[PDB]
């Protein structure tokens, strides 16, 4: 890397990380989509 | 742009976030959320526009085959401005 | 050579479970032509297809989660018939559907400039 | 020339077409049908009750040595009246040649066991057991090869789901592997990928 | 015992139905004006015999066969549903 | 009579004007095509379709070439492949770039096209032409780079729409289609372009980037937003409604569907009923459990007895869940059953189903020579009986007359006032369309239902019904006819509810179940004080919020069940998906309340439930059938009895501008893709 | 109408194999409890073989019932030698899934299955 450096961009890591399992900063998956079916929300008021 | 939700939680750039009745949050409680922080949305809107002087103009993605299919955009229409859908790009056409 | 008029049962020898043996209709049909498309050669066979059951979602990653084994399970049959006597010595229910074939028409193109009939275009 | 079309062997087909017209010839009462493919395969097709005399005829014959007995299948054709179609592959390593004997056989209908003409088909015939149902008359010992102790149904069939009925787990309340009707996390995803377009205009049926 | 609802169910194309569809064709209006409240709904059979199904108070109901009746057979059988004999 | 051609050496013996395409199709041959569609008017532009005969020197279009007799076909020979490669490398020279961005991508017929009868390899060495995209409205996406040119949407639109917006404008290679002006192409049919084009061009904006087709699964079901009763096809993936499709059938859809129909599957996902609800001590709604709420109103349904029960059934219910709420309260004496839309009971009323049903089958139009619409909108109120009447026109020369308001039809037709009194006049004979009917050979008279609503409907019905026995008095050929523009009201008719809710008005209940009763007809203002309410639905919008007990139920797409349309057909819908959280089907629900209340019915599973559909009206499980029997001279006599007074009120459509169309019912008014086709007509662009 | 039979020319001697089967499994269940060291009791081992018996009794095609012998002979073959292990002779016993309802009522609370 010294003679050819890697090319630079702006979305790159400056810094490196390595591996995080067993440790707090580990992976979670979870689901990145939103909710598919919205309820109906029933109204404050009473009717009597 | 990452923003926290009202429970504290990151939002994503898809517009995740668990609600406050969610049990789900459970998960993250000792651990961390995976949330990448550069959004490309923002990224590509801070990108600017290219101006050229013709009213056909082909985009690749830059690098040749390295990118994208070739595209041709059509800038006639002077309200808006041509947009690469592959890369999301913008080009225009010079008016004044 | 021995002779019998049984209906050739095979329902205790498959080893399907009584309740998907006896709780699932199945559908004979002719699969419709997709209208994104002109293309007639995928409605030629007739198909077999059970129910649709319950499908929720995965509590994590949220993926699609069954509990159907005969979900994603489609026969191919050359004829009704076939279909039929199929579906009878496997014991499901079933409902057969006709097959709907697109009629003939009358087409011509010089009836696109006429004299006196509605039939005349603005446009070509 | 042209590179991106294989090769045809005329020689080889007019050679194997000859073979089977000998072979019918000879076999007049259980030979319903004989082929030869483009790519120079020679098939007959058999009533299934003539399994043993063909083999025994293609194996001791001067002139049909197929002392091998190269693979033994079934296929399974649910639109058919008799689904299962009991395939024989045949190898004569004394003229080098290949050939395939084809039968029909349904749910209930057992065939001879060719154990006595080929050894092979001890196993292979367990395995047609085991994998759809074909029952084998005289067979040394046919029992489940592949599949599980106890497993109910025969998987290669058409209409036995992929993903089966049954799966298992580690109870730790019995201290034991148990069987449990099968839930999966992700749905298997059927794709429909067939063209409504007719690719082959060679093969296309009568339009009835 | 207090009748709720006729129904007259009659193939339109089996001989066996032939009496009950000469009824419908000239008895049923005289039938509907004697009677300006009462369902008498008639529908149409497929194969099956031609039926008639009286439901009475809280949900019950017979069925009467008519399957070759003639024309007066019907009447008949409609005036002791009506009279409840 | 029949000629004789050749295709590939084989004799077929076709009709004289038949095509080439046609004759290929007869012999099982599928000949490559972009321009052409059975639907609609030859082109002959594409020239995708160009075969060789056998001693011909020049390829003939086979989509606009007569067969003549001893022609020999070669739709396999080297010129045909030749000229299907040069015609097929000329559309992708031009063509963009943009499968894997395009809507397109896996149903598209220029890639499998492409892919059979064209080559592998380009050598278009030039630069492409790129295209401004154009906006015709809301529901379609133009993306016009695609656009290979075949005039499929200019045809569709004017032949079957009416609307003449679409045309090329330019010459050569710069030959664009749109509308020039900046004009919205919005109409009733406007999704069926969408269908039509072969290319990505035109796209369906709602459905735009969502799935592909190889990952969605087909349900064919049919459609309930009106009384057509077209049939749909439900693309679905993991288990949620992914877009609405046509289904093929050349009697009731003939491919197209409205676009009510094909973009309001998306109110399906809002405003959601998923788990029962029940009152609080304050007076709130708040979820619950389906045997606290099954107990409550089968503690109230057991101390109610007798007229004081009450059912109003909406305009998407089905004849499992009617047949199942019929018994339920038949079983406690009661018979407060009704529909929430009003048919005239005098007379003969729901006991013959000719009098309420579309006797002259929607097929049957192509064979009427003469047609009068009375008191009905049927651009709005049934597009595709609306479709079928502007095909018969313009084929066969119909003559369509309109008494009553003059709404904006997509043909020309003749305006008769806007009062009764010309309808009554009619009958008499003084009006000179009354000799125009006298002579017609084929007439037909369409009532619409929406003019029955008003006070004065068993009037307009004695009046019509006038009018056709004046036509009967000077063979099989039916002519009086009823267009309904709610699909549960025929099965509730042939089932036996009371049409209208006069009776419920009259009698008061003190137990209501408003079966996805949103229309508004009845609320606590007519009702007495603590009157219990129990509302079953799928979409909260009116019902629930005045109900006591809210039971969730399934959709269309969420249940198994029948369907009667207006021309008296059954068809089944199926099941696409499962319904939300706790939500449960309606005769399920029935049956449970039912069993806990102590009124056991006497069927569990779904075959059970269409056993009990039969004995009480076979024609509801005899599937895709129309025929039946016509009882119009007892209908008439029983109609003559009584005498009322038309009122001097004009017949004004509930329904005369396109938003009204586009707002119509519960799932249309939880769709977003709606409220944006109304703020598109209304405020413009 | 008429078919080659497997084993049995007619339900008499279908009947008389199935009698046979029977009584092998029968005399077998004391082994298969012993070896195996199964807590479940010699009785409950010939009620479940009664009652895998009896929920094939409605059966009237002989070459069916050959099928079906043949199979059981096959079970008993794997039984008798070993070959299966205390897992698959519990999963013959449905032992660790939970009862499910068979009434209406209870289906319809726990969800839409018929
Ligand atoms: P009589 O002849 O009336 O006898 C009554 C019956 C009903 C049996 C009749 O014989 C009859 O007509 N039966 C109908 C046809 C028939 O015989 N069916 C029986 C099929 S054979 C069969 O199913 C045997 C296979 C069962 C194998 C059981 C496996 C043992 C499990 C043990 C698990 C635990 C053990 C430790
Ligand atoms: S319209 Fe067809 S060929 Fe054109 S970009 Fe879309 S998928 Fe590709
Ligand atoms: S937009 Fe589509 S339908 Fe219209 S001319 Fe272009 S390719 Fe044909
Ligand atoms: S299909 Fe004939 S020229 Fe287009
Ligand atoms: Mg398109
Ligand atoms: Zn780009």
């Amino acid at each position: 890397p010294t003679t050819k450096p890697p090319t630079a961009r702006k979305y790159i890591w400056t810094n490196h990380k390595f591996n995080v399992s067993g440790t707090p900063q580990q992976y979670v998956p979870y689901s990145t989509t939103r909710k598919k079916i919205q309820e109906w929300v029933p109204p404050s008021t009473p009717y009597k | 742009g990452v923003r926290t939700s009202p429970t504290g939680e990151k939002v994503t750039h898809t517009g995740q976030a668990y609600d406050d009745g969610d049990y789900r949050r459970v998960r993250f409680s000792d651990r961390q959320k995976e949330v990448n922080e550069n959004f490309a949305i923002d990224l590509i809107a801070e990108q600017p526009v290219s101006e050229v002087g013709s009213r056909v103009i082909s985009c690749d993605g830059g690098g040749g085959a390295l990118g994208h299919p070739r595209v041709y955009i059509n800038l006639d229409k002077e309200t808006k401005t041509g947009t690469c859908g592959y890369c999301g790009l913008q080009f225009r056409q010079p008016h004044h | 050579l021995i002779a019998v008029d049984e209906k050739l049962d095979i329902t205790t020898l498959t080893g399907v479970p009584e309740e998907h043996i006896k709780t699932r209709k199945v559908r004979i049909f002719v699969p419709a032509r997709n209208n994104m498309q002109s293309g007639v050669n995928n409605t030629k066979k007739w198909k077999m297809e059970f129910d649709t059951r319950e499908r929720w979602e995965n509590p994590l990653m949220g993926w699609s989660s069954t509990a159907d084994p005969l979900s994603n399970l489609v026969l191919t049959f050359s004829t009704k018939e076939d279909a039929v006597a199929f579906a009878e010595k496997n014991g499901w229910s079933f409902d057969v559907e006709e097959r709907k074939v697109p009629k003939p028409k009358s087409k011509s193109y010089g009836a696109n400039f006429s004299w006196n009939k509605r039939t005349r275009v603005s446009t070509k | 020339t042209r590179p991106t079309i294989r090769p045809r062997n005329d020689v080889v087909h007019k050679q194997l077409s000859a073979f089977g017209q000998y072979v019918a010839e000879i076999l007049p009462k259980y030979v319903q049908q004989v082929q030869v493919s483009c790519f120079n395969e020679l098939e007959i097709f058999i009533h299934p009750d003539g399994v043993i005399p063909v083999l025994t005829f293609l194996r001791d014959h001067t002139n049909a040595q197929f002392k091998s007995l190269a693979d033994l299948t079934a296929v399974d054709v649910p639109t058919r009246q008799n689904r299962f179609e009991i395939v024989y592959n045949l190898l004569s390593l004394r003229f080098n040649s290949r050939i395939r004997v084809k039968t029909y056989t349904d749910e209930l209908t057992p065939i001879e066991s060719s154990v006595t003409v080929y050894k092979a088909a001890n196993w292979y015939e367990r395995e047609i057991w085991d994998m759809f149902g074909v029952f084998f008359a005289n067979h040394p010992d046919l029992r489940r090869i592949l599949t599980d102790y106890g497993f109910e149904g025969h998987p290669f069939r058409k209409d036995f789901p992929l993903s089966g009925y049954v799966e298992l787990r580690y109870d730790d309340e019995v201290k034991r592997v148990v069987a449990e009707p099968v839930e999966l996390a992700q749905e298997f995803r059927k794709f429909d990928l067939n063209s409504p377009w007719e690719a082959f205009p060679a093969y296309r049926q009568p339009p009835e | 015992l207090g009748l709720r609802e006729i129904r007259i169910h009659l193939c339109q194309r089996s001989p066996g139905s032939q009496g009950v569809r000469d009824f419908i064709e000239k008895r049923y209006v005289e039938l509907k004006k004697a009677n300006p409240d009462l369902p008498i709904l008639i529908r149409e059979c497929s194969d099956v015999q031609p039926k008639l199904w009286a439901r009475y108070a809280f949900g019950q109901e017979k069925n009467v066969s008519l399957n070759n009746f003639s024309a007066d057979q019907v009447t008949r059988t409609l005036e002791n549903v009506l009279s409840g004999k | 009579n029949l000629i004789e051609v050749f295709v590939d050496g084989q004799s077929v013996m076709v009709e004289p004007g038949t095509t080439v395409l046609q004759a290929c199709e007869k012999v099982g041959m599928q000949i490559p095509r972009f321009c052409y569609h059975e639907r609609l008017s030859v082109a002959g532009n594409c020239r995708m379709c160009l075969v060789e005969i056998e001693k011909a020197p020049k390829v003939v279009a086979a989509c606009a070439m007569p067969v003549m007799k001893g022609w020999n076909i070669l739709t396999n020979s080297e010129k045909s492949k030749k000229a299907r490669e040069g015609v097929m490398e000329f559309l992708l020279a031009n063509h963009p770039l943009d499968c894997p961005i395009c809507d397109q991508g896996g149903e598209c017929d220029l890639q499998d096209q492409s892919m059979m009868f064209g080559s592998d390899r380009s050598r278009f060495l030039e630069g492409k032409r790129a295209v401004e995209d154009k906006n015709i409205g809301p529901l379609v996406k133009t993306i016009m780079t695609r656009c290979i040119q075949c005039t499929r949407c200019i045809r569709f639109a004017s032949e079957i729409a009416g609307v003449d917006d679409l045309g090329t404008t330019g010459r050569g290679n710069d030959m664009q289609v749109g509308t020039y002006i900046e004009k919205m192409f919005m109409s009733e049919l406007s999704g069926n372009i969408i269908d039509i084009c072969p290319v990505g061009a035109l796209t369906s904006k709602p459905y735009a980037f969502t799935a592909r087709p190889w990952e969605t699964r087909k349900t064919e079901s049919i459609d309930v937003m009106d009384a057509v009763g077209s049939n749909i096809v439900v693309s679905t993936r993991t288990g949620e409604v992914m877009r609405i499709l046509p289904r093929m059938h050349e009697d009731i859809n003939e491919e197209w569907i409205s676009d009510k129909t094909r973009f309001a599957y998306d109110g399906l996902k809002r405003q959601r009923l998923t788990q029962p609800m029940i009152r609080n001590e304050k007076g709130l709604l708040t979820y619950t459990t389906w045997e606290d709420a099954l107990s409550r109103v089968a503690g109230m349904l057991q101390s109610f007895q007798g007229n004081d029960v009450a059912a109003i059934a909406g305009g998407l219910v089905d004849a499992e869940a009617l047949v199942a709420l019929k018994d339920l309260l038949n079983r406690v004496d009661s018979d407060s059953l009704c529909t929430e839309e009003v048919f005239p009971t005098a007379g003969a009323g729901t006991d013959l189903r000719s009098n309420y049903l579309l006797n002259t089958t929607i097929a049957g139009v192509e064979e009427a020579d003469v047609i009068l619409l009375v008191g009905t909108n049927p651009r709005f109120e049934a597009p595709l009986f609306n479709a079928r009447i502007r095909k018969s026109w313009l084929h066969n020369d119909l003559k369509v007359a309109l008494i009553g308001s003059p709404v904006d039809l997509t043909y020309r037709y003749d305006h008769l006032g806007d009062s009764p009194k010309i309808l009554q006049d009619i009958a008499s004979g003084n009006h000179p369309f009354s000799q125009i009917l006298k002579e017609a050979k084929k007439p037909m008279v369409v009532l619409g239902s929406s003019a029955l609503q008003r006070s004065d409907g068993t009037a307009i019905l004695a009046a019509v019904s006038n009018i056709a026995q004046n036509i009967r008095l000077s063979g099989d050929w039916k002519v009086m006819n009823i267009l309904h523009r709610i699909a549960s009201q025929v099965a509730a008719l042939d089932l036996g509810y009371k049409p209208g809710v006069e009776a419920i008005r009259k009698n008061p209940p003190k137990v209501l179940f408003l079966l996805g009763a949103d229309g508004g007809c009845i609320t606590r203002q007519d009702l007495p004080k603590d009157c219990f309410i129990i509302y079953q639905g799928h979409h909260g919008d009116v019902g629930a919020p005045m109900a006591d007990v809210i039971l969730p139920g399934a959709a269309y797409t969420e249940k198994s069940a029948t369907y009667v349309n207006t021309e008296g057909r059954a068809q089944q819908t199926k099941v696409a998906v499962t319904p939300p959280g706790l939500a449960r089907e309606d005769w399920k629900i029935i049956r449970a309340l039912s069993e806990i209340a102590g009124m056991t019915l006497p069927y569990d599973t779904l075959d059970q439930v269409r056993s009990r559909l039969e004995e009480v009206s076979p024609n509801l499980v005899r599937y895709d059938d129309v025929e039946g029997a016509n009882y119009f001279q007892q209908a008439n006599e029983l109609s003559k009895l009584v005498n009322q007074q038309l009122l001097a009120d004009p017949l004004v459509p509930p329904q005369l501008t396109i938003k009204d169309f586009y707002m119509t019912d519960s799932i249309s008014r939880a769709s977003q893709t709606m409220a944006k086709c109304v703020k598109a007509v209304t405020e413009g662009i | 109408t008429s078919v080659k039979p497997i084993f049995s020319r007619d339900m008499n001697e279908a009947k008389r194999r199935v009698r046979e089967l029977y009584r092998a499994w029968y005399r077998e269940v004391p082994n298969t409890v012993h070896l195996f060291q199964l807590d479940i009791s010699v009785k409950q081992g010939r009620d479940k073989v009664r009652e895998m018996f009896m929920k094939n009794a409605h059966v009237t095609d002989p070459r069916v019932v050959d099928l079906l012998v043949i199979k059981g002979k096959m079970e008993l073959e794997e039984t008798i030698n070993v070959w299966k292990q205390r897992t698959h002779i519990m999963r013959f016993f449905h032992e660790t899934e939970a009862p499910r309802p068979t009434d209406f009522l209870s289906k319809f609370y726990v969800g839409h299955d018929p």
